[PDB]
């Protein structure tokens, strides 16, 4: 009878309707603060050449650089200047000047 | 401009096909000021297929 | 336009998709997780076995499963392993029925 | 070679783009701006009008 087939469609349809959701990722562009390199292909013998061959277990150790990660805050003022005294319709042709300057300590402590 | 020359041992080689205990940062771009004024193009490394 | 025809006769609800010689079952987080080298997908399921007997009244899936398992067992495991008990049926996430 | 040619094409576009947008009027205004700026405030008073 079809009742068995019908309930089986129902169970399969139900199970595939379940939420199996995953997160999105905002990937910020790397600045080059951390860099890695890869292994390279290497030429090897066409015929065996080594002597005293032996099997064995090995444990490889690397130099411990012990990275210390911490939080740092940076403060700066971006300045921009243009020839406004000629009028907005013309200042555009005379270019623009820009500079990035550090915030003096007294401003970081007494104002920020 | 040319700066200096590193030995191949100066950079951390990533293990063959799977690696762990690797340290990283949440890189923050800090774009140059000229990208807003002069609207010069920001370096984006070598081109991916995408 | 198309030529009309009477509705086709009914067919079995499920088709044999894969025959897997090596499939490891493991219990974790209150769920079974099946994995193999032949299929890169991992199948997740509840610990309860599905009551297929009261659904596959025509024994369609039953016959296909029992025959395939015996063929594989005779071909590759006959002289190296023993079968523990009767086959088990599990409804895995994604809508698959795994006979184990 | 594909990525080498792609980087050559966006360079050709930048040159064509510059040729279209490098207005001779803007070049003249830039020259006049520098001339009046060098004359100080006496230059600003006139510059604002002649512009
Ligand atoms: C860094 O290396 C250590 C081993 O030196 C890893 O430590 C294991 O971590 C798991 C998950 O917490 C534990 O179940 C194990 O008991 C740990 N092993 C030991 C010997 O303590 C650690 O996972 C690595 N960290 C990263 C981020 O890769
Ligand atoms: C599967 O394994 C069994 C042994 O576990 C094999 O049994 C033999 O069957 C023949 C025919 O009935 C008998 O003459 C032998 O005496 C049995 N041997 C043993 C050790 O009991 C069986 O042949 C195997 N099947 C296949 C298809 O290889
Ligand atoms: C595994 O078992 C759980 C119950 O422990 C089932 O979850 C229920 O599923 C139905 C049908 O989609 C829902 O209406 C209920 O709200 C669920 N209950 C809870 C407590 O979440 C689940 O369907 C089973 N999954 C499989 C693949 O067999």
């Amino acid at each position: 009878v079809a009742a068995g087939h019908a309930t089986l469609r129902e169970h399969l349809r139900d199970i595939k309707a379940e939420n199996t959701d995953a997160n999105f990722y905002v990937c910020p562009p790397p600045t080059g603060a951390t860099v890695v390199q890869f292994e390279q292909p290497r030429r090897c013998p066409t015929r065996p050449e080594g002597q005293n061959y032996t099997e064995g277990i090995a444990v490889v150790f690397k130099e411990n650089i012990a990275p210390y990660k911490f939080k740092a805050t940076m403060y700066y003022k971006d300045v921009t200047v243009s020839q406004v005294w000629f009028g907005h319709r013309y200042s555009q042709f005379m270019g623009i000047f820009e500079d990035r300057a550090p915030v003096p300590f007294e401003e970081v402590i007494d104002k920020i | 401009a040319y700066s200096h020359q590193l030995s191949r041992a100066d950079i951390t080689t990533v293990s063959t096909f799977i690696d762990l205990n690797i340290t990283m940062l949440e890189d923050h771009e800090f774009v140059p000021l000229e990208v807003y004024t002069r609207h010069e193009i920001k370096d984006s490394g070598l081109l991916d297929y995408t | 336009a198309w030529d009309w025809v009477p509705k086709r006769p009914s067919v079995c609800t499920m088709t044999k998709w894969q025959e897997v010689d090596e499939m490891l079952r493991s219990e974790y987080g209150g769920s079974f997780r099946f994995s193999s080298d032949a299929i890169c997908t991992t199948f997740t399921t509840n610990l309860t076995e599905y009551p297929l007997s009261r659904v596959d009244l025509g024994d369609c899936i039953g016959k296909d499963a029992r025959d395939a398992m015996d063929r594989i067992f005779a071909r590759r495991y006959n002289a190296t392993h023993i079968k523990v008990g009767q086959p088990q049926y599990y409804l895995a996430n994604g809508g698959f029925l795994i006979a184990y | 070679e594909v990525q080498r040619r792609v980087q050559l094409h966006d360079l050709r576009f930048a040159d064509i783009d510059t040729v279209i947008h490098a207005d001779a009027n803007a070049a003249m205004f830039a020259g006049l701006g520098a001339f009046f700026e060098g004359m100080g405030d006496l230059g600003r008073a006139v510059g604002k009008v002649v512009m």
